[PDB]
């Protein structure tokens, strides 16, 4: 429920939940439960978890949020449209296979 | 001077019991749900004291 | 809380969960009948003049 924000370092709102590196957050993620570990926030900013009751500060960016369902007994999460998060499939480079040499034979 | 004495002069009693409030503070921070630890800053905010709160 | 089968929803409030001061309801004509009393001011009491002839 909520929403996760960045803002400028500094005094924290009364009600937020700091996400700092090495914060795990279970969520659900396009119907995908899944586990976000917090690594190398940038400086001069922090991430707060707001839930509704706590009104967001000045120059706060949204960077995800939660829809309104307080009937649902199963969430519905997220939804991370495309441009909203940069995910990175690895390449993993298959290289070439070991061949072994033929030797030749004239 | 006289603050100085005064500092000086209750250091030792103000200190005695300052180990077990610290080490409950950081025990508190550590094992207590950060929901829990937000709304306490929350009501704080409010001008409430969520211990009475809590209780009641 | 989820709501029954066959409720009806006389009055509701809006989702205002950031605000201090909540703004309630609003109840509009037709949603709710609100009977003022008449208070019918009755005849002020005139004394009987009598009559000179
Ligand atoms: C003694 C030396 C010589 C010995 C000779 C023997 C005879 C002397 C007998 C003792 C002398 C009495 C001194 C005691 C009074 C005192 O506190 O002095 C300081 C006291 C405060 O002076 P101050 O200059 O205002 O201090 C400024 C700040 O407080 C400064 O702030 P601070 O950061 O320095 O902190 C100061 C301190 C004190 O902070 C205070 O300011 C309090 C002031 C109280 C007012 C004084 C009351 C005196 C009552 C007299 C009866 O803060 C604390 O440590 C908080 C203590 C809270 C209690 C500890 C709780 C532990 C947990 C236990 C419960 C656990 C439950 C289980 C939980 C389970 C969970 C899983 O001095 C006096 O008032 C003079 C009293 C005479």
């Amino acid at each position: 429920t909520g929403c996760v924000a960045s803002f400028p370092e500094g005094d924290v709102p009364p009600g937020a939940v700091e996400c700092l590196p090495g914060q795990v957050i279970r969520t659900k993620v396009n119907g995908e439960d899944v586990m976000l570990e917090i690594d190398e926030v940038d400086p001069g900013y922090q991430v707060c978890w707001f839930k509704p009751d706590v009104p967001l500060p000045e120059n706060a960016e949204i960077l995800w949020s939660y829809p309104y369902e307080p009937t649902a007994a199963l969430p519905t999460g997220t939804t991370w449209e495309e441009g909203q998060a940069n995910v990175l499939i690895p390449a993993e480079p298959t290289p070439e296979a070991a061949v072994w040499p033929p030797t030749p034979v004239t | 001077s006289l603050a100085k004495v005064w500092m000086y002069a209750s250091w030792i009693p103000r200190g005695i019991p300052k180990a077990m409030a610290n080490e409950l503070s950081s025990a508190a921070a550590a094992l207590a749900h950060p929901e829990a630890i937000a709304r306490v800053a929350q009501l704080e905010s409010q001008g409430k004291n969520p211990y009475r709160v809590a209780r009641a």
